[PDB]
């Protein structure tokens, strides 16, 4: 799926698994390998700024993006984790246009 | 710290086995599961004691051993989310154990 | 800083093996992920070994189809094929697996993520 959003307001992507894992998400620039952004489903990694911000409650992870820029046309992917095979579960990625 | 770090393991696994084993306790004859989680938060008040932050420098390392023990995320949460809306961590999670012990 | 070499082309049929060297970083107590995707469609992950390459997990399409192991010494870490098809071209990314593994207890979560990304080598 996509959302097509303009550029400056909250972009609500959601995978909605119905198991709880922790949700980290990925910002895929186009031809340039992803990068981590959001881990542990609050914490956040230095170098990119506060305005990434993430959540998964209710069995729902949402990526609240504050302010989303044109530097974040990129496919954000779930991480998940299945315990019981042990195989992680990545998300089938949202094309989050920005106009 | 070896030692440390594998008491820490086990600390927080004891802890998440007896917050399961105390669901049936809490929700309202488990009064032999009371005095045996009294008398093992005692033994742990006692150990802690014998050895001598914040959660997400020293709660959170201690992930991935934990988890091969129990392998389940979301009782993992369930604690660090009681221990977030409760306020080094250690006194607080201690801290938790006595206001459970006594309910 | 990661860097790759072994990519290319490959007819179906197998022996083609990537390589993943770890420049700068402590290869010795993290995690190693490698991850391919297909152009135009999303991740898919296919391997995980631990710090002490004891445990290893792998895919519902992957398992025993494809192999892994790595050399703690000269911080390089390899993947090896075999019955590649057309479903296999992709552009396989070596990923440093996050986290700070205790032990050899790694494993993929979205807990610790996967932080450090490679450029990748092209599979076709």
């Amino acid at each position: 799926p996509s959302m097509s959003v303009s550029p400056g307001q909250t972009a609500m992507i959601t995978c909605s698994m119905n198991k709880y894992s922790y949700i980290s998400w990925y910002q895929q620039r186009p031809g340039q390998s992803p990068a981590l952004v959001i881990y542990q489903d609050t914490r956040r990694p230095s170098g990119i700024p506060e305005r990434f911000s993430g959540s998964n409650s209710e069995n729902t992870a949402i990526l609240t993006i504050t302010g989303t820029r044109d530097l974040d046309e990129a496919d954000y992917f779930c991480q998940g984790w299945d315990s019981n095979v042990k195989a992680v579960l990545f998300g089938g990625g949202t094309k989050l246009t920005v106009l | 710290h070896n030692f440390f770090e594998m008491w820490v393991t086990y600390l927080l696994t004891e802890t998440i086995t007896w917050k399961d084993k105390l669901k049936t306790c809490m929700n309202n004859e488990c009064n032999k599961n009371c005095v045996c989680f009294d008398k093992w938060v005692k033994q742990k008040e006692d150990e802690w004691n014998s050895i001598k932050g914040n959660i997400n420098i020293y709660f959170e390392s201690f992930f991935f051993h934990v988890m091969k023990k129990l392998n389940k995320e979301a009782k993992w949460n369930k604690l660090m989310d009681e221990l977030r809306n409760k306020i080094d961590a250690i006194e607080l999670l201690l801290e938790y154990l006595k206001e459970k012990s006594t309910i | 800083q990661l860097v790759e070499s072994g990519g290319g082309l490959a007819q179906p049929g197998g022996s083609l093996r990537l390589s993943c060297a770890a420049s700068g970083f402590t290869f010795r107590d993290h995690g190693m992920t490698w991850v391919r995707q297909v152009s135009g469609k999303g991740l898919e992950w296919l391997s995980y070994i631990t710090a002490g390459s004891k445990m290893s997990y792998y895919s519902d399409s992957v398992r025993g189809r494809f192999t892994i192991s790595r050399d703690n010494a000269k911080n390089s870490l390899y993947l090896q094929m075999n019955g590649l098809t057309d479903e296999d071209s992709a552009i396989y990314y070596c990923v440093k697996g996050g986290g700070n593994c205790p032990s050899d207890t790694c494993y993929p979560s979205g807990y610790f993520g996967l932080d450090v990304w490679g450029q990748g080598t092209t599979v076709t």
